[PDB]
């Protein structure tokens, strides 16, 4: 559904920011992990 | 009449004895001649916006009241005059004053009166000769490079009485005296206009011509026409700077008008520390474009009341240029910061808060400005086409296009260059996305094309087409590597890059191209889609054989050919004619045929 | 902002009324 | 649009101008043709009504009050003067007149007509020349000038004329070219002499003064190119001549190059 | 010169809040000083925040505790305030409305100049260009600080923003590859702080330099409102008629917009966006925009506002609008401030978009635009690598992710951290910063021009 | 046809009375003239903001979004000017336009406005920027007079199934597409990927459509049809049998 | 108040400050690591990431945690608290040494072999916690204390 359901107010922005950049450093740490098996599978099917 | 303060609290002084002022007429108040906007009425009382700083006004001072609302004083002078959005002239403050501050209630007139200028009389005519509104009734010589025409007032007409004949006079001397109605009229070479009222014309055309800038990304892939809106984000590093100096120097504009709207103080600075120094060649002689440009320029720190004037006492002075019959080029620098002047001017009339703060008629106000643009046949007699070219920049938060400002801009414009901090890092000036940016006058502008450009509109389909495609050849790449693509596709690739590197890339320092007229680009344009389409031909009628051509052997082969379509920047307009560069890129055109059939 | 206007136009009213 | 006293107050203004125009591009009735053509605008400025009288004509609709017809109207005969006095001393017969009015009436939108683009481009040519002080380049703008009014007024614009074109396309050129490359203007110049069919192509449409002035010119620039003083003076004697001509431009050509043969 | 004598009115007609409201005033001043004198004796000035007809709303600076009808009196000083300006309030602490607060004597005047100043003409001023030092590497070198530029020090509450602007005014001055005064100016700053300010200064012998303005957390917000502009003031004076250049130290402008708030609601104004009043872009525009360069004057005025954000939001109106009138950003950064670096300046998100005018040759070095731009791709570059590491293990790194992370370590300690008391001249800001490019071969350091890197990188 | 022009310069407070106008002369035409008269109104939303002014300035309890309180009672005055009355054989349909403030169809100017009128032809960037035309984004499109104006003896006898079907087939199309946006190629198993080749198919032969092409209802209907017929019958789970029996096979 | 209380320190708990800055960048480091920890698993941490970890857990449970109804927590004098701090900050200064000196080495040190190896010492610095100054005296338990410091250093020199 469209929205996290938590009620508007100060204290929800501030929390639904601190978890928007939550949900983007676990991007970028997956999407590193991704690289790292990535290469290592490319490497892997070359050799 | 005087009439007299009665309550000050902030800027909101409140004035009695006003019985006959109109509302939204501008009154001087106390002695040092504070300017402020009677923003209310109320039996004989009036409110008024001051504008300055009210600190020192008292009880019992005179109110002079102005006759006329919020308005711009139009006549000669106005070239490479620098002006607050009130129409205070700087250049003539620090000049008389002798000092560094705008000095508070400042009453110098806006156009000198003291300079005496060159006037010739039209001369068909004469006394008993009908004059109607927009009549040019002479020619003031204001500058070797803009003949200001003299004009009626609109809402101005009759029989001449007196027309001065040619000789030199000032903004003071009555110049010509007209009758209508047995009534008379006596008028100088300078006029008033209101700022908020639209000066007429005898009939808005369609935006039609295009408006050149030099850079080859701008005048092929993103138009703009003469009489046609912009947008331009501007930011930190992304070079808003490379847009307003090539519109100043190098436009097609015969007028440039500059609007600062609320800058920061040494971002303004640094305009007007450069404009003077920009330079034009006219008739083989080097020319300083202010000339031909108007500045106003101001800071934060101005009355707020200026900030959210300056829009409006630019494209009025640019109006003014049009109805002459100039091709008026107006830059507003930020109108996100005189939106906020809006809010904030909204915000001390207490006015409710509309979408995300700002006042409930935004939109409207963006709207009726950029309206104001267009190419117009000119009121009066002489008959003249003029134009006003709003390319007035916006500045989202980090990139956010959703803020009012902005959005209602892009609702109402209809060219946006969406200038890019990241291709700037790279490298890559001008800074245009290519991608973001866009431009909706190209079906208006085929009509132009289609006469004197006639095989540009192909190509401008297909380059942007090929643009796109290596939008997404791109992730492929990403997906399964460079390796993996089909030979159409790598040819895709690099022809792309030839485009962005030696098309879209224009070193704006150079003397070869720092202005590229639109044969040239069309020439390179149309060169580049010939390999294009010639490479495509050589892998397709080939996939069908066993001698399959591929990227590596057309490189290999055709280096020499590759190396010239890189190199065509470099054909000089200035000393390599329009004839010469024509049949230079022509001969590229064989070698790339000859080469390609040698191939095949 | 639009209660606090409110209560900013009933106390000007409450000085017409007092006055 | 207009509100409608605004417009009405144009359709008088714009009768004025008409009138106006034509009073100054024949000031005899010799054009005979357009004034008949002109005639029901021309009529309510032949009587001496006033501003408000001819007002309350358009308003009631008595006299010619559409707008966009006496903007064409007028237009058409702006052109016109405008040639006309482009041309300037140049003067034009009225047969030749007639004939590119009818041809700019024929036209469909003189605002975009390359009738009106060559207007433009021959009042560059004249703007210039109006304040330009007198140095080579001015010179070789004034001389191409004159010539091409001369062929103005003989030709009429609407045309193709070759000639006509190929001195646009010089003297546009010409003007743009920067002042200090005196050498590459000598060029232009010259070259426009050379390739031009009449052997003396400045004689009697430039006065006398202006052509020794510009045999002066020539002989001014190719003189301190040179290294033998015999050689000189003979040069310096092609400095009598009274009119510049493609022979006399030879001659020049020859002892320059006989000087940089003994260098 | 106003020879009249004064007039003094005990016709008090209401005392509402912080505002006392005198009726039959002759003629009243907008923005008068007012010197009311309480029924037992005491005496409070107010300024004359409204006037209507016969009436003025006197807004006492201390309380109105006291105050009654009848008995107070209300003197009108017949003037709007002025500021009293000489060299010799320079080397003196004044507490927020231009008392002496160190025990010495009231300032002889060599001028009276409107705090409200005016507007600098803006085809006046001039381009910021050369550099002003502030001996804290990670802004001299990563993010300079031109002649002329408006800079603030974004900062949460608890972090030291108070520390590094008393090491600024401190160590500040020209690069000297003596006409530098410093202009400190506290507001809203709590017992303590405003005391270790004075004593800072007093002791590390830079008060010759410093002008420095307190206006205590407790002393009247009216004070407080006034205080930034009285600073501004001395600094116009010796700036653009000394002719020297001056660095303006505004300090917690939070605690200033705090004050505007409750000026505003005196007024009886409704609030704008966030509580805060709609028009605090232009006077926070006011406040800032009385500095740069002016053409003709060898003077200049330099600002660094220094914020604390609210809630650490960055879109907060006080930032916001500071980030728009004013010229970059420095942030100082709690994570940074609890691994305990000093001084938590984060590089990576702090700015100054006139750092271009304030260095190379001739103004602080050669090689210190490319430096500060290789130090920053280095550090980038190693976040991304100290961020990497913990997914992939150290020993899947390369060498080149391990020379990256050695230099974030190195970076984070040897050229951020700095300690409050160390002085680096610019040189040797580009010196360790050097030495820690050094970590890299040359070929690492793309971003710096080969004609510095054989210049500069041996040794 | 009958023009009323408030362009962007002209007064603002007049555009609270030019829609009035309009549907004055629109009901003099049809309902005392008996013209058949199809009303157009071009950006409510610049309308909506007229409204927001006078309200404002008047000070009037506000809405959502600063609009003034009773905006939807404005906006139904206006649009509630429609329709067929009896004995009388002229009609107004209404077709308002309006610009929806950042896309946003829970902007208060759309919002009302779908309270009030009769349904909404939705235009959508998510196709304008494909280059799409017509970009009507069927999905969030309304008719509520669909359901009597189609059927047997009017239009077609399958007209109501296969517009239901449609919708469905198109719903679980998109629903396919934000998921294979998650789960990739791989995993989609061969009714997605049938519903993603209907999807495919829908906006390219159903809502693609000439800017002068003028598509019959049975044309429509049956070019319907053509992308049903992408699925075997028990996915059309929207029709009946004795529909699907007569028109699937052909 | 720290600049402040410096001074204090450095004249009667002169070892205190190094001790809190250390504690307090231990406690940043594992909020970090957590992070990391959380999104992706522990397998990837190094030996002085795990000793980050294994310490700051020692930290935030046997130090910063304190039962405030009990009579020998109810109140911890600061002799207590920076003795249980000098304890606990001196493990984490030698696991490190530890597993650094190792590190790039065949005799490998880790985490693994620390805590097998004196899981006493382990649990007597979670235990300082309930040295009871009412009963036991300053002198017991600074001695006490000590005694653990002493009995760490044995148990790491024998690791090594």
């Amino acid at each position: 559904k469209d929205r996290i359901e938590i009620f508007p107010s100060r204290m929800a922005q501030t929390i639904m920011k601190a978890r928007l950049k939550g949900a983007q450093t676990g991007r970028n740490l997956l999407k590193k992990k991704s690289d790292a098996l990535t290469l290592r599978f490319r490497q892997i099917l070359k050799k | 009449t005087f009439g007299y303060v009665h309550g000050v609290s902030g800027p909101v002084v409140t004035a009695c004895d006003m019985a006959g002022a109109a509302m939204y007429e501008l009154v001087r108040v106390g002695h040092s001649e504070l300017v402020g906007e009677i923003i209310r009425l109320e039996g004989d009382m009036a409110t008024i916006q001051v504008y300055e700083e009210t600190s020192g006004v008292s009880v019992g001072d005179p109110v002079l009241r102005t006759g006329k609302p919020l308005s711009v004083e139009l006549g000669p002078g106005i070239m490479g005059a620098i002006f607050d959005g009130i129409q205070r002239p700087l250049s003539d403050i620090s000049s008389q004053t002798q000092s560094i501050y705008i000095p508070r209630g400042v009453n110098v007139s806006a156009l000198s009166r003291d300079i005496k200028w060159e006037f010739i009389p039209s001369k068909n005519l004469r006394v008993g000769s009908h004059i109607t509104g927009g009549d040019i009734y002479g020619i003031v010589n204001e500058n070797s490079l803009i003949k200001h025409k003299i004009m009626l007032p609109p809402r101005s007409r009759g029989s001449v009485t007196y027309i001065a004949p040619p000789g030199n006079y000032d903004a003071s001397d009555v110049v010509l005296e007209l009758e209508f109605e047995g009534v008379k009229e006596k008028l100088s070479m300078v006029q008033v206009w209101p700022v908020r009222q639209v000066r007429p014309v005898t009939e808005k055309l369609p935006a039609n011509h295009p408006l050149l800038t030099g850079q080859r990304v701008l005048d092929a892939l993103f138009p703009c026409v003469q009489g046609g809106t912009t947008a331009i984000p501007g930011a930190f590093g992304c070079g808003k700077t490379v847009i307003s100096q090539s519109l100043s120097k190098y436009s097609n504009s015969d007028v440039i008008i500059y609007v600062g709207c609320g800058e920061r103080g040494n971002e303004m600075s640094e305009v007007l520390r450069d404009f003077p120094e920009l330079t034009m060649e006219v008739d083989g002689k080097v020319e300083s474009i202010m000339k031909r440009t108007a500045l106003v320029a101001n800071t934060s720190n101005m009355p707020v009341a200026a900030r959210e004037a300056s829009i409006y006492t630019g494209i009025t002075l640019s109006e003014y240029f049009r109805d002459m019959g100039y091709h008026v080029s107006m830059m507003a620098d930020s109108t996100s910061r005189w939106a906020e002047a809006l809010r904030e001017i909204s915000g001390r009339l207490a006015e409710m808060p509309a979408d995300s703060g700002y006042p409930a008629y935004l939109g409207a106000r963006l709207a009726s400005f950029y309206e104001r643009a267009g190419r117009v046949k000119c009121l009066g007699n002489p008959e003249r086409e003029g134009s006003v070219s709003i390319v007035g920049a916006v500045s989202p938060p980090g990139g956010d296009f959703s803020d009012p400002v902005t959005s209602a801009t892009l609702g109402i414009v209809q060219v946006f260059w969406g200038l890019d901090k990241k291709l700037a890092q790279r490298k890559h000036f001008p800074s245009v996305n290519w991608l973001i940016s866009y431009s909706k006058y190209m079906r208006a502008l085929d009509e132009y094309y289609d006469k004197h450009f006639t095989e540009f509109v192909p190509l401008r389909t297909k380059a942007k087409e090929i643009l796109q495609e290596e939008e997404d050849l791109a992730e492929i790449v990403q997906l399964v590597g460079k390796a993996s693509l089909a030979e159409t596709d790598k040819i895709t690739l690099e022809v792309a890059k030839l485009i962005k590197d030696d098309f879209l890339q224009q070193n704006g320092y150079t003397p070869y191209d720092r202005f590229c007229p639109f044969y040239k680009t069309v020439g390179m344009l149309s060169n580049m889609i010939s390999f294009y389409d010639m490479a495509r031909r050589a892998v397709e009628t080939t996939a069908q054989s066993d001698n399959k051509i591929t990227w590596s052997i057309i490189r290999e082969h055709m280096g020499e050919i590759l190396y010239k379509l890189s190199s065509m920047k470099f054909k000089d307009p200035v000393k390599d004619g329009e004839a010469k560069i024509k049949a230079d890129y022509a001969q590229l055109l064989e070698d790339m045929q000859n080469a390609f059939r040698s191939l095949e | 902002f639009y209660r606090l206007k409110k209560i900013q136009e009933k106390k000007k009213i409450i000085k017409e009324k007092s006055e | 649009g207009l509100t409608s006293e605004q417009y009405h107050s144009q359709v008088v203004g714009k009768i004025g101008y008409i009138a106006r125009c034509m009073q100054t591009i024949d000031p005899e009735n010799n054009l005979k043709k357009i004034r008949e053509d002109y005639q029901d605008v021309l009529i309510w400025a032949e009587k001496n009504y006033r501003f408000e009288e001819i007002l309350e004509a358009s308003k009631s609709g008595k006299c010619p009050n559409d707008l966009d017809a006496l903007s064409r109207r007028s237009l058409i005969l702006q052109e016109l003067l405008r040639l006309v006095s482009s041309i300037s001393p140049f003067k034009m017969k009225l047969d030749l007149i007639e004939s590119q009015y009818e041809k700019m009436k024929q036209h469909v939108n003189l605002w975009k007509s390359d009738y009106h683009v060559k207007l433009n481009q021959l009042n560059q040519l004249t703007d210039y020349l109006k304040n330009a002080a007198p140095t080579p380049k001015n010179n070789f703008l004034r001389a191409m000038t004159s010539v091409l009014q001369m062929q103005i007024a003989q030709y009429g614009i609407t045309e193709d004329n070759e000639g006509i074109n190929q001195l646009f396309k010089l003297g546009l050129h010409l003007l743009a070219m920067a002042n200090e490359k005196i050498d590459e203007q000598y060029h232009l110049f010259k070259g426009y002499v050379k390739d031009q069919p009449e052997e003396s192509p400045f004689e009697g449409i430039l006065p006398a003064e202006d052509q020794k002035i510009l045999v002066k010119t020539m002989i001014d620039y190719a003189m301190p190119k040179l290294s033998s003083k015999v050689l000189q003076d003979k040069l310096s004697a092609l400095s009598s001549s009274d009119v510049l001509t493609k022979t006399l431009l030879d001659s020049i050509d020859r002892i320059v190059k006989e000087n940089e043969k003994l260098n | 010169y106003l020879s009249q004598p004064r007039l003094t009115y005990k016709t008090v007609s209401g005392v509402n809040g912080p505002l006392v409201i005198l009726d039959h005033v002759k003629f009243p001043r907008y923005a008068e000083i007012v010197h009311l004198t309480l029924p037992d004796g005491t005496k409070r000035s107010g300024q004359v925040l409204e006037v209507s007809g016969s009436k003025a709303v006197v807004q006492v600076f201390e309380g109105t505790s006291g105050i009654d009808a009848k008995k107070t009196s209300c003197e009108f000083t017949g003037d709007i305030l002025r500021t009293p300006v000489s060299e010799d309030m320079l080397g003196r602490v004044f507490n927020g409305s231009g008392k002496p607060i160190d025990r010495g004597p009231v300032v002889l005047a060599e001028d009276f100049l409107d705090i409200m100043g005016q507007p600098i003409n803006p085809q006046c001023r001039i381009y910021p260009e050369e550099m002003i030092q502030t001996g804290i590497s990670a802004i001299d070198g990563m993010n300079s600080i031109a002649r002329g530029q408006k800079i603030p020090i974004f900062s949460a509450a608890g972090l030291p923003h108070n520390e590094i602007a008393a090491q600024i005014c401190r160590q500040a001055g020209l690069v000297k590859k003596e006409n530098f005064a410093i202009v400190f100016a506290a507001m809203g700053v709590n017992m303590e702080t405003a005391r270790f300010f004075k004593s800072d200064f007093e002791e590390n012998g830079s008060m010759d330099n410093v002008c420095l303005f307190l206006n205590l957390a407790n002393d009247p917000t009216i004070e407080r409102i006034i205080t930034p502009r009285l600073a501004l003031t001395t600094a116009e004076f010796l700036a653009y008629q000394c002719e020297k250049h001056v660095l303006v130290i505004l300090t917690d402008m939070s605690s200033y917009a705090e004050a505007l708030r409750e000026v505003s609601a005196a007024r009886e104004e409704v609030p704008g966006r966030r509580g805060f009043p709609g028009y605090m872009y232009t006077d926070l525009a006011t406040i800032y925009e009385r500095a740069g360069r002016v053409e003709g004057r060898n003077g200049s005025i330099t600002q660094i506002p220094i914020l604390t954000m609210p809630n650490d939001d960055i879109t907060h109106p006080i930032p916001d609008l500071t980030g728009y009138i004013t010229e970059g950003q420095i942030y100082v950064d709690r994570q940074l401030h609890n691994r305990q670096i000093y001084p938590p300046i984060n590089v990576l998100p702090s700015l100054s978009r006139l750092m271009k005018s304030a260095i190379g040759e001739g103004m602080t070095r050669k090689d210190h635009a490319d430096v500060s731009n290789q130090l920053y791709a280095c550090y980038a570059i190693g976040k991304d690598v100290q961020a990497m590491k913990a997914v992939v293990g150290e020993e899947a790194l390369t060498s080149d992710d391990l020379l990256y992370l050695e230099f974030l370590q190195k970076f984070e300690k040897n050229f951020i951290t700095q300690g409050p008391y160390e002085n680096r001249t610019v040189y040797e800001t580009l010196d360790i910063g050097w030495q820690l490019l050094r970590i890299f071969p040359k070929e690492m350091l793309k971003r710096i021009p080969q004609s510095t890197l054989s210049e500069f990188y041996p040794r």
